[PDB]
DNA sequence: CCACCACGCGGGCGGTAGCGTGCTTTTTTCGATCTTCC
DNA sequence: GGAAGATCGAAAAAAGCACGCTACCGCCCGCGTGGTGG
RNA sequence: UGGCGGUAGCGU
């Protein structure tokens, strides 16, 4: 839940990202990466 | 002897490590395909590079090594499977030489006649159909009232894919 | 004894040796063995005793 | 026409290589003998 | 007389390293790319 | 008025 992984504010524009909310970034985008390239049938070394 | 290889390279810098890798004189190859692209707001066709970061180049390490491909200016690092960098095969190359591909490609597509949610503007959060591109900077769709739908054009930033 | 117990006979067996326990994963050359080799020690540019 | 205020996709960082480096205890694995036989 | 169980030491990986409290510093994605104002 | 990382200090 969000509120587990909060964004406290900076008081300068900015937020402070937790960990985890950037290593669910990275799970989200190397599993959209994955979805396109599965999508435009990838060679089978590209894919693994 | 010369065997292909294939490599990742950094975001952004596939140009460059292509001329660098030039210049190490060693074969490189890269699909190419153009299409049309949001472009932060122009729905313009450029080339990208079909399937990103990857790179397949045919050297032999014996001529030059392979720790100079990876450090290269450009290159993030090696494909590889295990201790010693992957060896693509010969028939890959062959089927990537004639890949002459056709796509929609998922996040641009502001395809006519196709659904897209606006987010923006008066008619946030609302579906409507992308029925033509008028000009580049604002792409035209049939926004949704309550009574009905209407042409209308608006900025390409206001809406999204849904 | 060490010497009974070292398999490698010759300069380019053990700088195949020394390159491969220098840098695993890497296919062992003579040129790449012989460069790591002369540049990790006999070299101003890295190796440098105060 | 040049300095500087967003920005939105990647990932070790940086470099035509290498960086690491003054602990102890417990558990797991592995090559090497070995050894013991069927 | 060669194959399977023993074992045996030697090496490699994992986890832990007291409690409260106080103060200061630094940061809170970096970077190739882009548009805009002095 | 939220976190950490480093440094220094107090009581054991």
């Amino acid at each position: 839940p969000p509120d587990l992984r909060p964004l406290v504010p900076l008081d300068g524009g900015r937020f402070a990202t937790s960990d985890l909310n950037d290593l669910y970034r990275r799970v989200i985008n190397r599993n959209n990466r994955l979805k396109r390239l599965l999508d435009l049938a990838a060679p089978d070394i590209i894919v693994r | 002897m010369q065997s292909w290889y294939l490599l990742y390279c950094k975001r952004g810098q596939l140009q460059r490590a292509q001329e660098h890798l030039e210049r190490q004189a060693v074969n490189c190859l890269a699909p190419m395909i153009t299409l049309e692209k949001i472009v932060r707001g122009k729905r313009t066709a450029v080339s990208e590079p079909l399937f990103p970061n990857y790179l397949f180049v045919e050297f032999d390490p014996e001529v030059i090594h392979t720790t100079t491909i990876n450090a290269t200016r450009g290159v993030s690092h090696f494909v590889r499977f295990g201790a010693s960098p992957a060896i693509v095969p010969s028939a890959v190359i062959h089927q990537l030489s004639v890949y002459k591909p056709k796509d929609i490609v998922d996040p641009a597509t502001p395809y006519p006649g196709d659904k897209v949610i606006i987010t923006e503007g008066a008619f946030e959060g609302f579906q409507a159909i992308f029925t033509e591109p008028d000009g580049e900077a604002r792409s035209m769709l049939l926004l949704n009232l309550i009574n009905k739908e209407i042409k209308h054009s608006v900025k390409n930033t206001e809406f999204r894919k849904l | 004894e060490t010497l009974r117990v070292d398999p490698t006979n010759d300069r380019l067996s053990a700088l195949v040796e020394i390159y491969r326990m220098m840098r695993p994963g890497e296919p062992p050359t003579r040129e790449a063995a012989e460069s790591l080799f002369e540049n990790l020690f006999f070299s101003e540019d890295r190796y440098d005793l105060s």
